[PDB]
RNA sequence: AUAGCAUAUCAGAAGGCACACCCGGAGAACUGAAACAUCUUAGUACCCGGAGGAAGAGAAAGAAAAUUCGAUUCCCUUAGUAGCGGCGAGCGAAAUGGGAAGAGCCCAAACCAACAAGCUUGCUUGUUGGGGUUGUAGGACACUCUAGAGUUACAAAGGACGACAUUAGACGAAUCAUCUGGAAAGAUGAAUCAAAGAAGGUAAUAAUCCUGUAGUCGAAAAUGUUGUCUCUCUUGAGUGGAUCCUGAGUACGACGGAGCACGUGAAAUUCCGUCGGAAUCUGGGAGGACCAUCUCCUAAGGCUAAAUACUCUCUAGUGACCGAUAGUGAACCAGUACCGUGAGGGAAAGGUGAAAAGCACCCCGGAAGGGGAGUGAAAUAGAACCUGAAACCGUGUGCUUACAAGUAGUCAGAGCCCGUUAAUGGGUGAUGGCGUGCCUUUUGUAGAAUGAACCGGCGAGUUACGAUUUGAUGCAAGGUUAAGCAGUAAAUGUGGAGCCGUAGCGAAAGCGAGUCUGAAUAGGGCGUUUAGUAUUUGGUCGUAGACCCGAAACCAGGUGAUCU
RNA sequence: GGGUAGCGGAGAAAUUCCAAUCGAACCUGGAGAUAGCUGGUUCUCUCCGAAAUAGCUUUAGGGCUAGCCUCAAGUGAUGAU
RNA sequence: AACUUGGGAGUCAGAACAUGGGUGAUAAGGUCCGUGUUCGAAAGGGAAACAGCCCAGACCACCAGCUAAGGUCCCAAAAUA
RNA sequence: CAAUGGUAGGAGAGCGUUCUAAGGGCGUUGAAGCAUGAUCGUAAGGACAUGUGGAGCGCUUAGAAGUGAGAAUGCCGGUGUGAGUAGCGAAAGACGGGUGAGAAUCCCGUCCACCGAUUGACUAAGGUUUCCAGAGGAAGGCUCGUCCGCUCUGGGUUAGUC
RNA sequence: AGGCCCAAGCGACUGUUUAUCAAAAACACAGGUCUCUGCUAAACCGUAAGGUGAUGUAUAGGGGCUGACGCCUGCCCGGUGCUGGAAGGUUAAGAGGAGUGGUUAGCUUCUGCGAAGCUACGAAUCGAAGCCCCAGUAAACGGCGGCCGUAUAACGGUCCUAAGGUAGCGAAAUUCCUUGUCGGGUAAGUUCCGACCCGCACGAAAGGCGUAACGAUUUGGGCACUGUCUCAACGAGAGACUCGGUGAAAUCAUAGUACCUGUGAAGAUGCAGGUUACCCGCGACAGGACGGAAAGACCCCGUGGAGCUUUACUGUAGCC
RNA sequence: UGGGAUACUACCCUAGCUGUGUUGGCUUUCUAACCCGCACCACUUAUCGUGGUGGGAGACAGUGUCAGGCGGGCAGUUUGACUGGGGCGGUCGCCUCCUAAAAGGUAACGGAGGCGCUCAAAGGUUCCCUCAGAAUGGUUGGAAAUCAUUCAUAGAGUGUAAAGGCAUAAGGGAGCUUGACUGCGAGACCUACAAGUCGAGCAGGGUCGAAAGACGGACUUAGUGAUCCGGUGGUUCCGCAUGG
């Protein structure tokens, strides 16, 4: 049948037009007293997926 | 999966939402609206039919990319300044509808 | 006076089943989450109760910010989107739009001429019946005014004429000769018919031999079906609007549960149990906590065909479906031998020939057999019967072998027999050299690790849908249809809702060859320099039992105390 | 002659019996349960040709990236001594 | 040769020798690392036989020739040099 | 001029089996199968001739697949080996006569032996025709068999009181 | 058609148990004791109705423990279980609803502020078992120590606890060290009996100690008797063996299947070097073919099962 | 001379005082529901049931909903890995050192130790200053406390483990001070990923210094823990027909 999607997932990342996906970035909820201001404004960005880990997930987001 | 490791997709956060009413429009460029002509009063219907736009999605929406080479009125639904300064520049109007 | 008894009447009920489909009541578990409890499997399986040929649903307290498809259902798309999710596994819409189908209809309530009964006809009761059933707010009311339906909802019965079709059937074109043969339909030559060259028979392969086929015709009867003629039913409007009426233990709230893609929760929408508990148009409900305003609608009574689901049957036909270890378990006296107390479980087994012509007689033998003769094209076609492989068992023999230590071959070679798919040939092999099977599994196996006695047959990455990539082919800033309709179970034509692309950025508002962060005109992230799309071959992946075999086990409904 | 039936019965108690194996009978159905485990997987040639290692893992005989193969584009002296 | 992108994988049980070390007992055909090689996945010659040692990588003939490790009295090709 | 050991594995080219479309063919003057042979190609494999066989089947191109077996203590069916081996299931037989194709094994006779709180007589439960008289000898009887609980034919169960 | 006798455990006895490896010391038992139960009894089967108990009535019925008989059954209520009670605290649903927020009818206009309708919340306060809590309860579940004098488990002191083992018994169906030490029994006694205590780690209804009778019970010793034995021998049959008849099976990669010393996945019919051996049968034996038979009755793994337990988690029939 | 405290106001342990619209409760109490495995009487040849009479009990119990306590009686499950076989013991993430073979990396249930913080100065900057010990020694002299003087290569100090560093002082004072900044970052290091590490420089606004310049924490390296969920403050730019 249709193949379905990670819910799970299609609210983490967003499609760049080359194809990648702009992923949000990780150690960023609390504890931040114990992170330094540089960790803080360099963890205010966005990365993208890292193409091992596309490799991986390619199907869990093909119809994003 | 990735034998117990935690997946990628649960180290990372959920972010943003979803306006469940957006207004996004069928875009049409500027260089796309020389295959009129001159004078020529366009409309979304007229240029519905000559097949620029496959559908009115939510209205029409002019942006400025090439050129006219040409002069004449126009009438959307919204403009973008540089549309707006690239059809005044030879002339002719645009009526916001 | 009631139970209760006692009678009479009535095609009232029971039971069965199609292992299907449908609507309810009740309701698992293995499993998936790489454990598991929420969740998943799943409202599935199994139970029961109703059905009907279909059922459920159905004429708006409905979507929508519309300009309502103006009832219902069902198909395509929306879309694996919005959303729900120990936000994990995984569940998962609806509206809009395009199509199939082309149906709206009745009762309560007010009120009532007249009447049956308590009242004194002042008040009233009634099912008798009328009345009218709806948001442009409909109806009574008061005015004024005027006599088509239908048995599929819309009351509800049944004679009386036709019309095709279906449960027997009828007619139906056109070929002869030779050759080979046991026999031709074959081959060869010469013809013929065709609205018929579908098909099956026939001693071999037949348009012209037979049964048929195309075409045409045909019912005594007993049925479905349908045109009518009857027949049976029967009021249609407007305008005021002062009063009146418009479905109560109901809506709805609280507690506890289920359902709706959405986990007593916002559950608004919606149900069930338990307590409460409303309004009557100057009203009530809905528009996803919600309100105020706007818009839409008018609940708490009922009926309703079509499009839709399925096949125990029956009729006709089809198949890049099986041809007896296949295809049904069952081509054959099969749910039968047989097994079990029982539930149940369950086989193996088709083929002489054209015709039975099924072998008159004779010979040995008690008979079974046989050997002649005869039947037949053939009898190593003789009934266990077409073809008749291998394992296996025999009878002959050409060459070898009785001093030898052998995973049994290879390589080198004398001697001895034979002579072909004639080619630098076939069979055997004194004696020499080298040499511990195969599979699996392993660091490593001759392994004394595992697996196979031997022959034969059967026996494992396929299919559906979707994603990605490569090749191919259309044609390209465009490419493309889906359902449906016509068509032959085809091609194809039509169908342009949708779907992808031509613009990206940001959580979003929004902006746009830019956008986001940021005070920046800084810097930095992602972009911007067009190539996409439809179908399809191949490679993968997802959802399915998804390469095959195989558990210890779990759960539901039944069978069994004849042993113990 | 009868009665008690499997989430049950019966037991002078042995986990003993319940139709020749009872820490929960049998027969069907869910059902092709699940099986990170063992075994098997069937024609031929040609070209290339590994690994038994990291990191992380209820993970240790399993998996996921990475390293090491192969195939096809592209880049074009970047590689080796 | 190398790198980049894309399609397809298998591998996560290693082994012995030589050499630098830990551990053990300057024990083990021990165990854990580093660095080669080989076997794994490698036939051939030598080591009597003998996956890992020495020499050497088999496309297919040939009753041709030269050599490496090992050898040259006989088994058994070559010096009773 | 260079390359060509190879397992997990990747890539490519191919050989074969059934069916379908079309074209072109072969077939009682003998198809498919089966058997033999000293034949051809680099391999999967392809022909040819001769026998059996008594009706279908090749070739070219292209399409589809229930497409290729040697192992799963695989399933079904045949046939081996162990081997003329183990076994022949508690026990007393001998002999004369007869019957027959055939006799330790069947019928008759004599003697002998065993049981005798039973291997005896009844009758229940259960089995259903095994009961009786003729006939037969394939099969069943752990041997043989003229015999039988076997086979064929025809028969046989009688109640007012059991 | 009984062998018998002396002496120890164990169990009182007759009885019953793992059909198909255990018949006993295990189970029953008569007798004790504790506890529950007033009768629609308690307890039990059922969802309920209906039953059992019982057509019984505290001299009756259910359950727990122990287990004839005789002498006895010590100390501890701290903890838990069961009580029974207690006034505070701590307590749910309900009841209660001062107060808080949303919306706007008005008002203000530098945008605040709002009277009630409707809503979203919600609190003092009241609210039952209960849970802390407090006396009893050991034939309830349980528990019955430590240290230092002392020259030694006598006796004192000391710590801790709720209290620290009474009677009887003891190298035991309990004693590791251990064949404890003395005696008896034998020529010789890891076994046996008596005693000692020096109880790893007896002990009083998961009863202590002792008992006549009983036992296909366990354990020593003795007489009798014998092929059990030194030390085997001969007979009688049935198999076995030869002949006639009939005639399987487990097993099986093909097999012309030698020994020694080596090599090797480290225990060779198949490999290397030697040694030995004409071809084919029949009776026999069992060393090897890591013989056959059963995908190890041990062991370890699997995020495999199942049965069982509890102050593991979550829930639950049922009860208050 | 106190202990609260009699203006008013809830209003009293503290008397008195009767009924008022109508009503419950503590509490006795009475019957009509309900109930009786309860006698009699019938239906009726009935130990069932139903209907009547009396007696019992009684608004209780029982029953429905809701809520709390008990609940291995019963049900579904969980109960880690490494490990010279398991078990027992130990361990599990971070930092330092050696093993480690002079880049980097590198294992064992190998050899040694630390961390789950601390500092409003032990931070920034400006200006100053140099130490441990030893003898030539002395009012004390436990010896050496403080003081004196020449050598002292740091033998001392550096908040802490260890190792690299340090007189440029990074060590010790002293004065100002808050850069223990906001927005970022070309470039590199590490590295499977997620993370981790170092950054010149550029804006804004500072503080110190006369200025040049230095400052995005402590000489360097440990002092910790993704993601979902929930809380608090800002900002709305979302918020279903519109406003909120
Ligand atoms: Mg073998
Ligand atoms: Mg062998
Ligand atoms: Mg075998
Ligand atoms: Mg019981
Ligand atoms: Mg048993
Ligand atoms: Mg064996
Ligand atoms: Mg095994
Ligand atoms: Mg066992």
């Amino acid at each position: 049948p249709k193949m379905k999607t990670h819910r799970g997932a299609a609210k983490r990342v967003k499609r760049t037009a080359s194809g990648q996906l702009k992923r949000s970035r990780a150690f960023t909820s609390h504890l931040f007293a114990n992170k330094s201001t540089k960790q803080k404004r360099q963890l205010r960005k966005a990365r993208l997926v890292s193409k091992s880990d596309m490799k991986r997930v390619k199907q869990l987001l093909a119809y994003k | 999966f990735e034998g117990g490791q935690l997946p990628l997709f649960r180290r990372l956060p959920k972010r943003g939402f979803t306006n469940i009413n957006r207004k996004e429009y069928a875009i049409v460029n500027l260089d796309q609206l020389n295959k009129f002509e001159d004078g020529t009063e366009v409309t979304p219907a007229l240029l519905v039919e000559s097949g620029v736009v496959k559908n009115e999605k939510s209205g029409i929406k002019i942006l400025g990319n090439g050129s006219l080479d040409k002069k004449l009125t126009v009438k959307a639904h919204k403009f973008s300044a540089s549309a707006a300064e690239a059809i005044d520049a030879k002339g002719g109007a645009h009526e916001v509808i």
